[PDB]
């Protein structure tokens, strides 16, 4: 089966730094482009980061470019996100996407309400 | 002692341009096979490249017809009157499918929203009917007003005016459409810089056999190169299908994609 | 709230997949394999058929 | 057009030229 | 609080026993009993008939109980009733959404049925005395596109929708009967067993699940894919059935060892499959794919037999006729293309 | 029975020849995919274009187009846009006074662009609401530097033709805003498809003639690369 489990987040206070890990199995992790989502308390799921297949390809939202840096380790199956500076609008679930087709530049879908090959999510609580 | 040279200097170019319609056949014949042994490039341009390319055979063959029946060694009269008059007809069907194949590239780059298969219609009978109507009349006025052996020499101005007349006016008017529609592409290429220059000399060069361009330069020409302006047509006016055919059935993405499917995976 | 009843739904569904009555992997391919090998002469694509019974060609 | 020039101009000239070695043969 | 918690590890607990009992039973493969059997060989079939008139892509296609006569469904608003043997138009039915992504014939061929991206299942009568095909009934109730639609008889069809949900109808009533939910994905194929008591569905989310029809229940579910699932089609036993997905795999799985027997699959090929249908026998497996072609696999060596390779654009639908002479292929390229 | 025969291609003959009246009437006409989203106003939009799946039909100098605005299906749409492989154009509209959702928008249009089924149909970028924008800009509580980082140092273009009355904090907002989506449709698009982006609100009654303009090209370009002229 397709799984996608995330570690790492909890509570931090504004400054502080984190590394969100997503372990990948069921399938061939060098294939597929992958992304970070996250949903903030009380709206939708945003798109975050994103990562293509060997790595060389990274891409941020805008408000996290500088502060977040997304990895892979395809020989190891891991999707990382470290978080260096971090502000108070940055607690949120942080999912792990998968892009639907294996071979394909554009992901479908991931921020979807029920996306099917999206992680469960780490809780990161900012707070002072 | 004199004309000995023209009297050479036409047969070296009969020679010549024998060998230029017989390439231009040639190739003309393999082009049209298969743009017709292929059904996935049976488009409405392509049947337009086969109408052309089938005036181009018939302008080629009606010369050999011609010099056989004329330059080879008073009955026959009806007989040769006749070729000459087909002779005619072809060379103004072959004129009359280049200004068609102007005409529809430009109403498809100018217009664009139109129903392509109502137009079809419309040309090909232009394109195979304004040269029987010309060539009708030029031979009703040569049975009427200058009836002299074979219909082989134009004496009468008039006369020739009759069938020069509508040849001239094809040649400007694809003129015209050949500028509008590079006006078009280089407002293509500029709008939505060397190699934008280089496009549009390319498809200048690719643009140029298939509207017979080539003829702008000794149409309104005096008599005094005349030579000259036969040599340069004759001589390679008479590849021009060649070429054209090369172009348009060789050197085409769609038809090398289905040529090579038959020839490759049998 | 609804991801309560949700997970209990999946879990219920699951389980309830798990007193099926499974048999090994070993018949579940002979019985494939007898299959095809009983029913492989009235298939006109493995065995082709002559252009005497064929009414497509 | 060219092929009709071509056509009349050979026409004329061997048209003369016969006739000029017919003036040769009777003369 | 702690319900999320013990249901998560419950859900895991008897997951992994699933897994383990799975496990408990994989004694071999079909590959080492197989192991023995001769090869097909190579099966070379060539384009018999070559069916034109449809204006736009081919989007799906069901083979009429006849093993002559074909439905085929067009976005250009056209179902086609055609005549395979002599290539003749029998039916042009002109639809009311152009945008129709499956057709169904009925058994006794009385009636088609197709629906798209207008959420309704249209029966069309083709047996009128009155001399007309019209509409016969317009099926509404589901939320998303229907994308599969299958008759089990004149007055039931079982029809699956992009809502995540199959749902059997009544079509003399026009009333859904039966909902059939626990997808969580765009359903995009069914296939009825050959009693048309269970039927097996393949979704978005890599999954595929068996559903008992009467009572409205899932007995199996099915994972082992890595992407959505486009098609599926049972074994003319009904004792196992083939899924072809978008990670360029197609994959065997059994219904009594419930677990994936089989995988066909090729390095060569990395585009997903658009439709699968197996041969009368079971020995060949016929899979669409979006290299514009269709390949037939010897179902229980996993080796490719052979190449259908005649279509310019994507490959939609398959189709083997009952009796099993013939292999209608649908595509984009708006031509139907029957093989022998 | 030999008779059964004539009268099947009889019906074959009908059915073929209505197949040939439907062919004109199938290709004279353009369908056009519309996209957006829930704040992006595609109502208001096909509210212009007077004359499980809606339907909208207008003419433009007697041209017919058919625009679908898809609506009732549920979020995941990577399955049925296929259906649109085939149209004249997606028309794409995004709600450009919203910074905190444009980074969706982009992303949206980013799948669009390099979806292999889509990979050659052009999109016609209808940036709604600018109206919005602009008082937005001038309220200057919001800043778009929050939420794109390359808004510091970006400068109006040069091919840049403001509106009359029109304040350059705006202009610079608007385009950016247009320019980020340019970016990903040059990054991508080799001639194959273009992006045509405008600039309307929700008083704009010249939409229909923008698309029929942009319709106008892309089957220019369409001919211009069968004749291997571009």
């Amino acid at each position: 089966q397709v799984q996608l489990q995330e570690s790492g987040g909890g509570l931090v206070q504004p400054g502080g730094s984190l590394r969100l890990s997503c372990a990948a199995s069921g399938f061939t992790f060098s294939n597929y482009k992958m992304n970070w989502v996250r949903q903030a308390p009380g709206k939708g799921l945003e798109w975050v980061s994103d990562i293509s297949q060997s790595g060389a390809s990274i891409s941020y939202t805008g408000s996290v470019k500088g502060r977040f840096t997304i990895s892979r380790d395809n020989a190891k199956n891991t999707l990382y996100l470290q978080m260096n500076s971090l502000k108070p609008e940055d607690t949120a679930v942080y999912y792990c996407a998968r892009c639907p087709a294996p071979f394909t530049r554009d992901c479908f879908d991931v921020t979807s309400t029920t996306y099917a090959y999206r992680g469960q999510g780490t809780q990161v609580t900012v707070s002072s | 002692s004199s004309n000995e040279k023209r009297h050479s200097y036409l047969l070296k170019l009969k020679v010549m341009y024998t060998v230029g319609y017989s390439s231009s056949l040639v190739m003309l014949l393999v082009a049209l096979g298969i743009l017709c042994a292929f059904r996935r490039l049976h488009c409405t341009r392509n049947y337009i490249h086969m109408h052309l390319f089938v005036s181009f055979i018939l302008r080629a063959l009606s010369n050999f017809i011609k010099d056989a029946v004329l330059f080879s060694s008073d009955a026959h009269r009806a007989g040769c009157k006749l070729v000459m008059v087909l002779f005619q007809y072809c060379i103004m069907a072959n004129y009359s499918w280049l200004l068609v194949e102007g005409l529809y590239l430009h109403t498809l780059l100018a217009i664009s929203f139109f129903s392509e298969r109502k137009y079809l219609q419309g040309f090909v009978a232009f394109g195979w009917g304004s040269p029987a109507i010309f060539v009708a009349l030029w031979a009703i006025a040569r049975h009427f007003l200058e009836d002299v052996g074979c219909w082989d020499i134009n004496a009468n101005a008039s006369i020739w005016w009759i069938i020069r007349g509508p040849v001239i006016l094809s040649i400007l008017i694809n003129f015209i459409l050949f500028i509008n529609i590079l006006r078009i592409l280089m407002r293509k290429l500029r709008t939505q810089e060397v190699s934008h220059y280089k496009r549009l000399a390319r498809s200048t060069l690719l643009l140029i056999p298939l509207f017979g361009i080539h003829y702008i330069v000794f149409a309104f020409s005096p008599e005094d190169a005349m030579e000259i302006q036969l040599f340069f047509e004759l001589a390679l006016g008479s590849f021009q299908g060649l070429v054209v055919a090369v172009l348009y059935c060789f050197l085409n993405g769609e038809v090398q994609l289905e040529v090579q499917k038959k020839w490759q995976q049998w | 709230t609804a991801s309560i009843a949700q997970a209990r739904k999946l879990v219920e569904q699951l389980k309830m997949e798990a007193n099926i009555d499974r048999i090994k992997v070993s018949k579940a391919a002979a019985d494939l394999m007898a299959y095809c090998e009983a029913h492989a002469k009235e298939d006109p694509l493995l065995t082709p058929v002559p252009a005497s019974e064929n009414p497509f060609r | 057009h060219s092929d009709g020039t071509f056509t009349s101009e050979l026409s004329r000239l061997r048209e003369g030229a016969r006739l000029q070695r017919l003036l040769q043969g009777l003369v | 609080q702690s319900e999320l918690d013990q249901l998560r590890q419950e859900a895991e607990q008897l997951k992994n026993q699933i897994r383990d009992a799975r496990k408990a039973c994989a004694d071999a493969t079909l590959s080492q009993i197989t192991n023995n059997i001769d090869p097909v060989g190579r099966i070379q079939m060539r384009t018999r008939r070559t069916l034109r008139g449809h204006l736009a892509k081919i989007y799906a296609m069901h083979w009429g109980t006849d093993s002559r006569l074909l439905v085929s469904a067009s976005q250009d608003g056209k179902l086609i009733i055609w005549d395979s043997y002599t290539t003749n138009k029998v039916h042009a039915i002109p639809l009311r959404s152009s945008w129709v992504m499956t057709c169904a014939y009925a058994p006794s061929g009385n009636y088609v049925a197709c629906g798209g991206l207008d959420n309704i299942c249209s029966i069309y009568n083709l047996k009128t005395r009155e001399g007309n095909v019209r509409v016969s009934r317009e099926l509404a109730g589901h939320t998303g596109y229907l994308s599969c639609c299958r008759f089990l008889d004149d007055n039931q069809i079982v029809t699956s929708s992009g809502d995540t949900t199959c749902a059997l109808w009544d079509i003399e009533t026009g009333q859904q009967t039966t909902t059939f939910t626990g997808h969580t994905g765009d359903v995009m194929s069914l296939s009825l067993a050959p009693d048309t008591r269970l039927f097996v569905s393949g979704a978005c989310d890599a999954s595929a699940k068996l559903w008992d029809v009467r009572e409205g229940m899932c007995r199996q579910t099915f994972t082992g894919h890595e992407s959505d699932i486009n098609a599926i089609c049972f074994f003319p036993n009904g004792n196992a059935f083939a899924t072809g997905s978008d990670d360029a795999t197609c994959r065997l799985f059994d219904l009594r060892a419930d677990q994936e027997l089989m995988t066909y699959s090729h390095d060569n090929i990395i585009c997903g499959i658009t439709s699968v249908s197996f041969s009368k026998s079971g020995r060949l497996l016929l899979a669409g794919y979006d290299d514009f072609n269709c390949n037939v696999w010897d179902a229980l060596k996993a080796d490719r037999a052979g190449v259908l390779a005649g279509h310019d654009n994507r490959v939609s639908c398959l189709g083997v006729t009952d009796d099993g002479m013939a292999v209608a292929t649908g595509s984009w390229d708006s031509f139907l293309k029957i093989w022998n | 029975q030999r008779n059964e025969e004539k009268a099947q291609r009889e019906a074959n003959k009908k059915i073929e020849k209505q197949l040939q009246k439907d062919k004109q009437v199938y290709r004279a006409t353009h369908r056009l995919l519309l996209l957006g989203a829930d704040n992006s106003g595609k109502s208001t939009i096909v509210k212009q274009m007077r004359i499980g799946i809606f339907e909208t039909k207008f003419q433009v100098d007697k041209v017919n187009f058919h625009m679908f605005d898809v609506g009732g299906q549920r979020d995941e749409r990577r399955k049925w846009i296929q259906c649109f492989n085939d149209v004249t154009a997606i028309i794409f509209v995004v709600d450009s006074s919203d910074y905190n959702r444009l980074q969706e928008a982009l992303n949206l249009f980013k799948s669009i662009w390099n979806n292999r089924w889509l990979r050659t149909i052009s999109v016609i970028l209808f940036l709604n609401k600018q109206d919005l924008l602009a008082e937005k800009v001038l309220a200057g509580k919001s800043k778009i530097e929050d939420y794109f980082p390359e808004f510091a140092r970006y400068t109006t273009p040069e091919d840049a033709t403001p509106e009359p009355g029109e304040d350059p904090r705006v202009t610079r907002a608007k385009y950016f805003i247009r320019d980020e989506f340019l970016r990903i449709s040059t990054a991508s698009g080799d001639g194959r498809h273009y992006c045509y982006p405008h600039f309307t609100c929700a008083v704009d009654t010249e939409n229909a003639r923008r698309i029929f303009n942009d319709c106008r090209d892309i089957i220019q370009r369409m001919h211009l690369r069968q004749y291997e002229l571009l």
